[PDB]
């Protein structure tokens, strides 16, 4: 199923341009669960603007309760897999760090290949994530 | 920094910059407020006198 | 899984300038045919000469290199054997199966300087003759200089030497389709559209003189300069013209240099691409059953 | 020496279009316009006709 689901809003872009042949550090924050997104995504193939609405999910598998693992590299279509989203990524978690000073200071470091993503928030929501886990990044702009 | 002539031009340029529509040389512009006042002039066409005789005593 | 079905459409067809389309296929069918048509199809060319007497200004080894580059005709090009495939006849003569003879003989005895031509090579077989304007000049003889030799031409693959290749320029392009965003065309003024039209290197984008609209005329001559996209990129309208090449629908501009016909070039190419892919599956058939 | 019969890169035969090039260069035509009358569209087969020394008229005197 879904381990974490939220609706964010684009705050600021770090390059803040168009057709820069690079990746944009799209900073986002929640409004109902007090989260913070730092996902890198290129604007050329997936256009994002300052101020929008998009849902984000994070599941350990895409078989929809049919298999507890991913499987091979090239996964064929089998038994109506979860394809309702538009932006699907894959990556492995590598670092879980905490911080003092505030209650919502537990960050989350994940790498979807060569990109990076920071998830700073309270430790109650990201408590279900272990170390060296194979996660997914389901996203859909609405 | 830039100082507009009136208040409606500023309120329109901020609404244009709030939708990320002001693109200049492939670089977005986020217009924000900053109290600098590089020219101390009142922004009003009725409070800017241009010719008035002044005497002292 | 199974095979494809390519569709063609010939635009113009004359001698050595055949132009045809090639739709519903990938690039490895338009490249693996060009790489065969430019180097693999065999013609005939002068290989071995035998100079008896040479009294001209140029050396006796400068003429043997120039005589081998003469574009001889070849109608029985695929029906003949090679020099190594023909173990008989021991070379050196008109075998009429793997070689042909030529006889050059000229002498300048008059006062003016006469130059020999490619129309002076007389062969014993009248089916292999040099094509012909003036013709290919070889030497220039003064009063008292003579030239007499004997050449032998044979069928050879154009991968060994650059004299057997009958295709000078055979290329292909992707033939892209361009689109114009009509919702953002009215943003720019007239002078911006004029400056955007004049920024193109080739005549790709025109202008309607009754409504001032950017109308696409002759889209097959874009040549991928990437000067129209970068012009609107550094302006007040990014993403105005999006250009992307098609994965299919290529066009071929072949040239056959007068040696063989342009229609027989792409036929002898696909008649040899059917036998190059033939000895591979029969030599790997005994390991399957 | 003399003009080569084929182009060094393309392979188009240009050994015969040398007398008719000097015959059109005898008039008031430009060197950039005398090649368009011989059907040469690429700049590979034009640098042979534009830049070539005629050494045989210096080598035929003796
Ligand atoms: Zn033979
Ligand atoms: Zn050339």
């Amino acid at each position: 199923i879904i381990m974490f689901e939220d609706i964010f809003v684009v705050d600021k872009l770090d390059p803040d341009g168009k057709k820069f042949d690079k990746v944009t550090r799209v900073e986002a924050r929640s409004h109902n669960l007090e989260m913070f997104m730092h996902l890198d995504v290129n604007t050329e193939v997936y256009p994002l603007a300052v101020g929008d609405k998009f849902t984000l999910a994070m599941a350990p598998t895409l078989n929809l309760d049919g298999t507890p693992d991913t499987g091979y590299f090239t996964p064929g279509a089998k038994k109506t897999l979860a394809d309702k989203y538009e932006y699907i990524m894959h990556g492995k978690l590598y670092k879980i760090s905490e911080r003092d000073g505030k209650t919502p200071k537990a960050e989350l470091y994940v790498s979807f290949g060569g990109l990076l993503m920071l998830l700073q928030g309270d430790p109650a929501h990201i408590s279900h994530f272990e170390l060296d886990q194979r996660l997914f990044l389901l996203m859909r702009k609405l | 920094r830039v100082q507009f002539t009136t208040l409606e031009v500023k309120s329109r340029a901020q609404l244009l910059s709030s939708q990320s529509k002001l693109l200049f040389k492939t670089h977005n512009l986020r217009l924000s407020e900053a109290y600098d006042d590089i020219i101390p002039r009142p922004v009003d066409p009725r409070k800017r006198l241009d010719d008035i005789v002044l005497t002292v005593g | 899984t199974y095979q494809r079905f390519p569709k063609i459409k010939i635009r113009e067809l004359k001698d050595d300038y055949a132009k045809f389309e090639l739709r519903e296929t990938d690039v490895s069918m338009a490249n693996a045919l060009r790489r065969v048509m430019i180097s693999e199809v065999p013609t005939v060319a002068i290989d071995l000469v035998e100079i008896e007497v040479n009294s001209s200004v140029l050396n006796d080894e400068f003429i043997a290199h120039r005589l081998g580059l003469i574009p001889l005709t070849s109608e029985r090009a695929m029906s003949m054997r090679f020099s190594r495939d023909c173990d008989a006849c021991d070379g050196d003569g008109q075998c009429e199966f793997c070689s042909v003879e030529f006889r050059l003989s000229s002498k300048c005895v008059t006062d003016q300087t006469l130059d020999v031509t490619s129309r002076d090579l007389y062969s014993a077989d009248p089916t292999v003759t040099p094509v012909d304007h003036k013709g290919i000049i070889i030497v220039k003889l003064r009063r008292g200089q003579e030239l007499k030799l004997r050449a032998i031409a044979r069928k050879g693959i154009g991968k060994d030497h650059a004299k057997w290749s009958p295709a000078a320029t055979v290329t292909f392009m992707y033939e892209p389709d361009i689109i114009i965003n009509e919702d953002m065309m009215d943003t720019l003024s007239d002078e911006e559209k004029i400056d955007l039209i004049e920024s193109s290197p080739t005549k790709v984008f025109g202008m309607d003189p009754v409504t001032r609209q950017v109308v696409v005329v002759d889209p097959e001559a874009y040549t991928y300069d990437e000067e129209v996209i970068k012009k609107a990129e550094a302006m007040g309208k990014p993403g105005l013209i999006e250009i992307s090449p098609k994965d299919d629908s290529f066009i071929f501009t072949v040239e056959s240099t007068g040696a063989v016909k342009a229609s027989q070039l792409v036929l002898n190419a696909i008649d040899l691409l059917k036998q190059k892919l033939d000895a591979v599956r029969l030599s790997d058939d005994t390991v399957e059953a | 020496m003399i003009i080569p019969v084929r182009c060094f890169t393309c392979g188009k035969v240009i050994g015969n279009k040398w007398d008719q090039y000097l015959d059109l260069l005898q008039l008031d035509y430009t060197e950039g316009d005398a090649l368009d009358a011989l059907q040469l569209v690429r700049y590979c087969c034009r640098r042979m006709l534009m830049t070539h020394v005629d050494l045989i008229e210096k080598l035929l005197n003796y």
